[PDB]
């Protein structure tokens, strides 16, 4: 009654249950469907579950932790940008918090109603986490090697070298699988990780 | 976010009623830094102007002398530019205190290596010495001008970053307790009620 | 005690100057002053700005204001306070308020 | 309930007890015992025993009310230096500060596992206090007197002249009294202060 999850019935239910889905009224204002939370919520079933994951596809748990860690991060990171105003950041602290912002708005939202997104199997979800994890990994050790030595990258260097790339990226999710073939989007994911790893062999 | 995290009760009244207190007298407290740091600003941009403009004169003092100064001796412009060996004047640099803050300020040194003599150029010596006077005169009030424009620059960014943490105090937390203190007098007020009517029942079922 | 005071100015400020005490030639023997004459590149000028900058024995700068205006951007594009830059008028070229990068710092304060 | 003041047990115990013995729960998780709040507490037997400790020693009271107020002043300024990071410390505000520090460390807790602390007497106590408010008042009028005149007298002088004094007058809390008589405690108490003197006098 409210969102107050300290009510009695909510308090007797989290007791029993196993998974929990904390559901957040702001991003509802947002119209951020589905209004998850994504770091209240939890399942004790991964345990379990990772046997499967493994016997049929062996490339998840990288890609699930590196995203629990850049939430994380970002999350923690909030504050520090809340109070500051967004000046003091090293670089690798800003490109967590845009990687963040990025993979928040485009795998987390996803459209209820609209033919392209009424429904989405579980390699889509594999391809487009792997293409933010890569695109993540190879930003940051650019701007790792290019710090370390001299004229240490910028974030708005990386974005007016790939703005496109990165239009690409989000655009992604336009797909409705239903009537194109799997193996196609498998490999136009293949085809933006080439052209990622094109623009950051001419960067390098 | 809107509300700090705790599990309302009285003591949890007390303890955010302290901390509304504490975040208050640093508000008040921040606002009288931020007083002295804007007078400051405000006292050294008082005659900036002023003793520029008295630069600006005095510079031209030097000027007409110099002026004069091309008439008795002549072509002393490359005799001079030649002889270049050590400096008369140089910089102490001290410190000024002005705030909580410290700028760095300036000191003018007569070093000891007396100017030079140049007693050949066609016997003009006299108004070489009283040009060496207004530059001498000209550079101590220079000095003084870039002690005062230093301390000006750092003392604009000082203001800044104490404008941006009172406004960030008093346009984020005191709120957020405030609603959190609402919040919790409506609890105790709820867990209160509860127990009356519950008494009241027990009340009623005695009559029996 | 260790900083001295360096002059980029016209051969006559250059002298003027000199003249009052200022200027050494350091262990690398070189002139802590840079004269302008007619005929200099903005560009070159600009390089030696920032060999005063970089260089650490400098403190207080002095420059005529024309000449500060003929490198205006390069000149506006440092903010520290160490580094203080200073700018003086010259004969033809008295005073003026309105351009100054520091006095530009202080804005609307008129 | 709690370790607050909210419960009506101990509110009405509070308002019959005459004396109370407020402990700090922060002073308790800084193992400086005893974990006395000196600040929330109160005793209405001074008045009573200020005729007592007239008749027998005759130096007690005023010694006792300055190590009061040294103590809260030092917990005033200790409120006040919280947010400028303790820049403002002037030099009385030095003194203050070092002083009822000193009272802290040296003569506000002691180790009940150990011959040296396990009891302290009346006239043992008096002894050490006498010394803590001999040193604050030379000190402060040391430093009064130069700025005053010529060559103000910094802290750092004074630390520099009588580092022995000082050191001296934190060992005064080992003149172990289970392995030593009173006369040689007092013996020390007496010379220490002596030294004090001295020192000050070179000093000066």
């Amino acid at each position: 009654p409210g969102g107050d999850f300290s009510d009695p019935v909510t308090s007797a239910t989290l007791g029993i249950v196993q998974v929990f889905w904390g559901l957040d009224k702001k991003l509802a204002q947002r119209k951020h469907f589905p209004s998850v939370n994504w770091l209240i919520s939890y399942s004790k079933y991964m345990r379990a579950l990772d046997e499967y994951y493994d016997k049929h596809f062996t490339e998840f748990v990288p890609l699930r932790t590196k995203a629990k860690e850049i939430l994380q991060e970002e999350e923690d990171l909030a504050e520090i940008v809340q109070l500051v105003g967004k000046a003091s950041l090293a670089e690798t602290d800003k490109i967590t918090l845009e990687v963040a912002k990025l993979i928040k708005d485009d795998f987390l939202q996803q459209n209820g109603y609209t033919p392209y997104d009424r429904f989405c199997p579980f390699y889509k979800t594999v391809g487009m986490l792997s293409n933010m994890i890569s695109f993540y990994d190879m930003a940051r050790r650019a701007v790792e090697t290019t710090a370390q030595s001299d004229n240490k990258i910028t974030w708005s260097i990386i974005r007016e070298h790939m703005g496109e790339i990165l239009y690409k990226l989000s655009s992604m999710k336009f797909k409705d699988p239903v009537k194109d073939g799997e193996a196609k989007i498998k490999a136009d994911y293949a085809q933006l990780l080439e052209d990622m790893q094109n623009a950051f062999r001419s960067l390098e | 976010k809107d509300r700090i995290e705790i599990f309302p009760s009285r003591m949890a009244q007390t303890i955010m009623k302290a901390r509304l207190k504490g975040a208050q007298t640093g508000r008040n407290l921040l606002k009288k830094k931020s007083d002295a740091l804007t007078l400051r600003f405000r006292q050294i941009l008082k005659k900036i102007i002023e003793t520029k403009m008295l630069m600006g004169e005095v510079m031209r003092e030097a000027a007409f002398s110099l002026a004069e100064a091309k008439f008795t001796a002549g072509d002393f412009s490359t005799t001079v530019i030649q002889n270049v060996n050590k400096a008369q004047v140089k910089i102490r640099a001290k410190k000024d205190n002005v705030a909580g803050v410290t700028l760095p300020v300036f000191e003018h040194y007569h070093e000891g290596t007396d100017s030079y003599e140049l007693t050949g150029l066609a016997r003009g010596g006299e108004q070489l010495a009283k040009l060496k006077r207004n530059y001498a005169k000209a550079v101590e009030l220079l000095v003084e001008l870039a002690s005062l424009q230093t301390s000006f620059v750092t003392l604009d960014e000082a203001i800044k970053i104490t404008n941006r943490r009172v406004n960030a105090i008093e346009h984020v937390i005191i709120p957020r307790i405030e609603r959190t203190l609402a919040y919790i007098i409506t609890e105790l007020d709820e867990r209160e009620r509860e127990e009356f009517y519950r008494l009241k029942k027990i009340q009623e079922k005695k009559k029996i | 005690r260790g900083k001295l005071i360096a002059v980029i100015g016209d051969e006559d400020t250059v002298t003027g100057f000199l003249l009052g005490g200022i200027g050494e030639l350091n262990k690398n023997r070189h002139p802590n002053f840079l004269v302008v004459e007619k005929d200099t590149t903005i560009n070159e000028i600009e390089d030696t700005f920032r060999q005063f900058l970089n260089r650490d024995d400098i403190g207080i700068i002095l420059i005529n204001q024309y000449i500060a205006e003929m490198v205006r951007h390069a000149l506006d594009a440092h903010q520290r306070s160490i580094p203080a830059v200073l700018e003086i008028p010259s004969k033809e070229h008295p005073y003026d308020a309105a351009k100054d990068s520091i006095l530009r710092r202080a804005k609307g304060m008129f």
